[PDB]
């Protein structure tokens, strides 16, 4: 594949479930090598905007490229190498950053779809449809996912609503932004962002640009607007069949804070978000980055400053460690609405056997 | 460096500011409850002067009055305020040279220009100032600049622009140009004397601007010398390096921080909104410098002071202010405003970015989308207003109004549209 | 404006062969405009619709 | 996908070896190491793929040994040559008859070359921050009147207007519509621009329906005026103009500057 290792950084006693460091920087790069994934590794080393939704869309899109790129060899049938291709592209991703559920189950049904195709079928004839299924499969399993659960909040929520978001959840600013301009209500929008990733304030910003009331919010307080809030829908990224969630952040601790005052939270999600796999707590699995974010002295990303902070490893012993995602508990997202449109997340895996 | 004196400018321009000044003055009126020389006295306070000089001359009585209102005429600073006579309507040139002629400082002096609030540090300024005097005998001014908000896309009138230096930081040149309505000059030219002995050059357009300057003893005798120059900035300093004296040279110095001249309304305003918001830390209406308001921050983004009663069934928006005693029956649909202290109100406020000054009695019902009302500017009922407009002195508004755009509302009880007494584009009665 | 039956009569026969755009889904099936047989709608329940994600 | 374009002439700025009948531009050894030696090296650093380099009418078959013997070569270098040559065009002419050939992204590297810099990060800006051209500008000679004078951009890294001291009116000018979008304009002198081109993936439009380019400059980045007028047709992302600053003491070749080259070079 190329080089691995060599980096700075220790083990740390604290928080080791997963590896900790990569390929940013690109030096002698292999000629089969599709230049589009290296784009995409060099995005997500330092991404802003994208997060579990967006990801999976631009991966399928890559690999309808890199599928309509391809014709059957002479030597090698179509299913000779296509497969180890597929593996060592999930190792690079791997290498890069962790990925989610989503993928992994699109990578699933890449494979079925592989499986499914006999190689003595005429290979002009095969693509050509199967590009079309592809395209037919993500019109399905994608957008009218996220219309289902457009039509979902447009039953559910009454005449005109505040709102409460965290996050960069696609879908719900793309629902935000039809309440505000397509149905046309009331919107007093309050979006929380955290010190890491701006992506709260990305959101209030996309907001702006399509004219919206944003109410801006940070880790020092939430409950200065609290006590007044009355609907809440929470960032997600993935499901596992406990009830609970794995998601981004201090949503976790919003969460709490509903629980206490007033009113419970709800959270939306797509019909093939869901795993079989399950985890409970938020030291099973972590996601991680390097320690960097915080090292710049807040305001913008790229800015390279002289000043003091900057100690790794050049004082007398100093760890900057953090983590990306937390666990979210299961008590208090009662709702969950899928392309299957009504039930709650004590219902875990119900629709698991249906797909 | 102890011990200082200081020359200050208020009542600079009037008429740019069209609808008001006919009895009342133009530096007398608050920002938000609070005058704007009062932030000035305190920054010179903080600097450590222990002689201040001031120049009224419009409507200068009642100035006078309220600087003598001000704690200030007691001996427990170390200032002692004075007032320079001057007639109606004057520049910059002939006040100097009044100043000159009556001679007293001997050392360093500042002379600032404009309505100035800032929240910078300044010691440190002065010590560098102090550094550079002793680096060289030929060395005459300091100079404040700050990064622009953000892009000038509503911000129209004035494009600054300079000619920095990294090393020892100096300008010779400024300009500025209208455009957005009707297109004119595309060409600047620029001077090509010697350059190569600094070697270094930095150039940045969109800069705030204040006009300060940190004098040492030249400028007077300068002035005495030469006794063709009228404004500072224009002509002044770059003459003073046009080959005029040769070693003299000048320095500058950057900060970040908020610090904005008042100039126009629509700047008014975008200032107001800063204040509106938490953009300044030495100064905001819950420290209270003059210790006699009660005003502190509250939730939903607004600024209130003790006892303001109003009616059940209320809505109420973001970056707001309410003053003490204003008594308002039902209604309010606050979004975007100040008012002033003790305010009467019968029935309803529709406010989309709206403005109200000191003592307003305001009567039955008004859709106001972005407009200011004025002191002891009562209004009546039916009030109709569209973006921009600006109210003056004693209007006594009665029954019935509608108004539009850029429209500007008079002050005499001279020339303008929108009359004072009897009504404003329905009736007219006055001067 | 767009409308007129495509045949020579308003309404269908029994047996015969028609085209249709779905407009909505759920409830009660596909109550949609025909391309083959007038612009007015035909309906279909949730179950000579489908054979063998259905939904989706 | 990945392709690039070794341009090559004559000399005809220097002056005091170069004059010689059998001696090429390509191949002078002036101080130490080959000047088209650290080209190729630069090729190789930069993975790119089916490199060509185009010949002018002097020396068609010396380049091509070159290219061959001496030296580790291994990747398919080829020359070719192109038939419309005037020199009155150094190389614009050879960019407008090839590109056909061109497939997606190609970049514009002279013979003649002194580099000490890291030159991957040029190749990764160029990339990442959705930049349609960019140009290096390197510092003045540290090493012990009239000079040359570029507009820089330095807090995102943006380029504007490209003007020298030979032919111009004796003062300064600035355009107005040109600065309410995109405000903040900064000059510099110590700067010595080393001319090395990028080029992304549609331009090739431009160089075979109405050409204008003097020595590669004039109708490439100067054209990006999205105001007053809207007469000339922009191509699609808008135009948009970059440049960077670099440490290393190594520049470009316009005049006398070989002999400084040469002692610089050991150290």
């Amino acid at each position: 594949p190329g080089i691995s290792s060599v980096i700075p950084t220790v083990l740390e006693q604290s928080f080791d479930n997963s590896s900790l460091i990569s390929v940013k920087e690109l030096l002698l790069n292999k000629d089969l090598i599709h230049p589009s994934i290296l784009l995409l590794t060099s995005h997500l080393a330092h991404y802003k905007i994208v997060g579990s939704i967006p990801r999976c869309i631009a991966m399928l899109e890559v690999f309808q490229i890199v599928i309509k790129d391809y014709q059957t060899p002479k030597g090698t049938t179509l299913s000779r190498n296509l497969t180890s291709y597929l593996s060592h592209q999930i190792d690079l991703l791997k290498k890069a950053r962790p990925l989610s559920v989503t993928m992994g189950n699109a990578i699933r049904w890449l494979k079925q779809e592989i499986s499914l195709i006999d190689p003595s079928t005429p290979d002009k004839a095969a693509k050509k449809d199967l590009c079309e299924k592809i395209g037919q499969f993500a019109k399905e399993k994608i957008e009218l996912a996220d219309q289902l659960i457009i039509d979902n909040a447009s039953t559910q929520i009454e005449e005109s609503t505040t709102i409460v978001t965290y996050g960069s959840s696609k879908v719900l600013t793309e629902l935000l932004l039809h309440n505000a301009i397509s149905l046309k209500k009331n919107i007093k929008v309050i979006v929380v962002d955290s010190r890491p990733l701006f992506e709260g304030r990305k959101m209030a910003e996309t907001l702006r640009n399509a004219g919206v009331n944003v109410m801006y919010a940070l880790i020092t307080s939430l409950d200065t607007i609290f006590n007044d809030v009355d609907y809440v829908f929470l960032g997600a990224h993935s499901i596992l069949s406990n009830g609970f969630l794995y998601s981004r952040a201090g949503t976790a601790m919003l969460a709490m804070s509903a629980k206490r005052r007033n009113i419970p939270v709800l959270v939306c999600c797509e019909s093939l978000k869901f795993s079989q796999r399950v985890q409970l707590d938020s030291v099973t699995f972590n996601e991680l980055a390097d320690p960097n974010d915080l090292v710049n002295i807040d305001y913008e990303n790229p800015v390279e400053r002289r000043g003091n902070k900057g100690a790794l490893l050049n004082q007398f012993i100093k760890e900057r460690k953090f983590e990306k995602k937390k666990l979210a508990m299961e008590n208090k997202p009662k709702g969950n609405k899928i392309g299957g449109k009504k039930g709650s997340e004590g219902e875990s895996k119900d629709a698991s056997n249906e797909e | 460096e102890d011990r200082l004196q200081a020359v200050v400018l208020t009542d600079s321009y009037e008429t740019r500011f069209m609808p008001l000044t006919a009895v009342k003055p133009r530096c007398l009126l608050p920002l938000a409850n609070v005058p704007l020389i009062e932030y000035t006295l305190e920054f010179l306070a903080k600097a450590g002067v222990h002689e201040v000089f001031l120049i009224c001359s419009s409507h200068a009585n009642q100035i006078n009055d309220y600087i003598e209102n001000s704690k200030w005429n007691l001996p427990w600073s170390p200032f002692k305020i004075t007032t320079i006579m001057s007639p109606e309507a004057r520049c910059t040139g002939d006040v100097m040279r009044d100043l000159d002629n009556r001679g007293i400082i001997t050392g360093d002096f500042i002379l600032v220009s404009g309505d100035v609030l800032t929240n910078i540090d300044f010691s440190k300024m002065l010590e560098f100032h102090k550094k550079m005097h002793l680096q060289d005998k030929d060395h005459i001014s300091t100079m404040c600049l700050s990064k622009a908000s953000t892009y000038p896309k509503t911000r129209t009138i004035e494009p600054a622009a300079f000619v920095l230096d990294k090393s020892t930081s100096r300008c010779i040149y400024y300009q500025d140009l209208p455009l957005p309505s009707s297109r004119e000059k595309t060409s600047i030219q620029i001077d090509p004397e010697l350059l190569d002995n600094v070697d270094e050059f930095v150039i940045r357009n969109d800069l705030i601007d204040c006009r300060i300057d940190i004098c040492t003893s030249h400028v007077p005798l300068i002035f005495q010398e030469n006794f063709d120059y009228q404004s500072l900035r224009t002509d002044f300093v770059k003459g003073v390096i046009s080959s005029d004296i040769l070693g003299k040279h000048i320095y500058a110095y950057l900060t970040d921080e908020y610090a904005v001249r008042v100039e126009s309304w629509q700047t008014y305003d975008t200032i107001s909104q800063d204040f509106l918001g938490r953009w300044c830390y030495p100064l905001v209406l819950d420290s209270n410098i003059q210790d006699d308001q009660t005003y502190s921050y509250e939730s939903r983004h607004i600024y209130k002071e003790k006892d303001v009663v109003l009616a059940q069934s209320c809505k109420i928006g973001k970056c707001t202010a309410i003053g003490s005693g204003t008594k308002i029956g039902e209604g309010t649909k606050i979004e975007n405003s100040v008012i002033g202290r003790n305010c009467q109100i019968g029935e309803n406020i529709r406010i989309k970015n709206s403005f109200i000054w000191d003592d307003c009695i305001i009567g039955n019902n008004s859709i106001i989308d972005h407009s200011l009302i004025a002191s002891n500017a009562t209004l009546g009922s039916n009030v109709r207003l569209n973006d921009g407009c600006i109210i003056g002195f004693n209007v006594k508004i009665d029954d019935n109004m509608d108004l539009d755009r850029n429209t500007k509302i008079s002050a005499s009880p001279q020339d303008l549209d929108d009359q004072t007494l009897a009504v404003s584009i329905v009736g007219d009665k006055g001067v | 404006t767009s409308h007129c039956r495509f045949y020579e009569n308003k309404y269908p026969e029994i047996d015969d062969i028609v085209m249709v755009n779905v407009q909505q889904i759920a409830e009660m099936g596909a109550y949609v405009k025909l391309l083959e047989y007038d612009n007015i709608e035909g309906m279909i329940l949730l179950s000579e619709l489908s054979r063998r994600s259905i939904q989706k | 996908s990945i392709q690039a374009f070794v341009f090559c002439g004559k000399g005809s700025n220097l002056a005091p070896m170069q004059h010689s009948t059998r001696l090429p531009k390509a191949l002078l050894p002036i101080g130490n190491r080959p000047m088209i030696e650290y080209v190729l090296d630069w090729c190789d650093q930069a993975d790119f793929k089916e490199i060509s380099v185009v010949a002018p009418v002097d020396e068609i078959e010396l380049i091509e040994s070159g290219l061959t013997s001496f030296l580790n070569s291994n990747h398919s270098h080829h020359l070719q040559d192109p038939k419309k040559i005037n020199f009155i065009s150094t190389g614009e002419s050879l960019q407008k008859e090839l590109l056909p050939r061109i497939n997606g992204d190609f970049v514009i590297l002279p013979c003649d070359f002194v580099t000490d810099i890291p030159p991957q990060v040029l190749v990764d800006q160029f990339r990442n921050r959705d930049d349609n051209n960019l140009a290096m500008t390197i510092y003045y000679k540290n090493s012990l009147k009239q000079q040359q004078f570029f507009t820089v951009y330095s807090e995102i890294l943006l380029d504007v207007y490209s003007q020298r001291d030979v032919t111009k009116t004796k003062y300064l000018q600035i355009r107005s519509h040109l600065l309410w979008n995109y405000p903040n304009l900064t000059v510099s002198t110590k700067l010595l621009n080393s001319f090395i081109y990028f080029c992304s993936f549609e331009l090739c439009q431009l160089l075979k329906l109405g050409p204008q380019s003097m020595s590669r400059q004039a109708s490439f980045k100067d054209p990006f005026t999205g105001n007053q007028q809207q007469q000339n047709p922009p191509t699609t992302i808008f135009i948009l103009p970059n440049e960077t600053l670099f440490i290393r003491a190594n520049n470009l070749n316009a005049y006398m500057d070989a002999n400084r080259f040469v002692l610089k070079i050991k150290s």
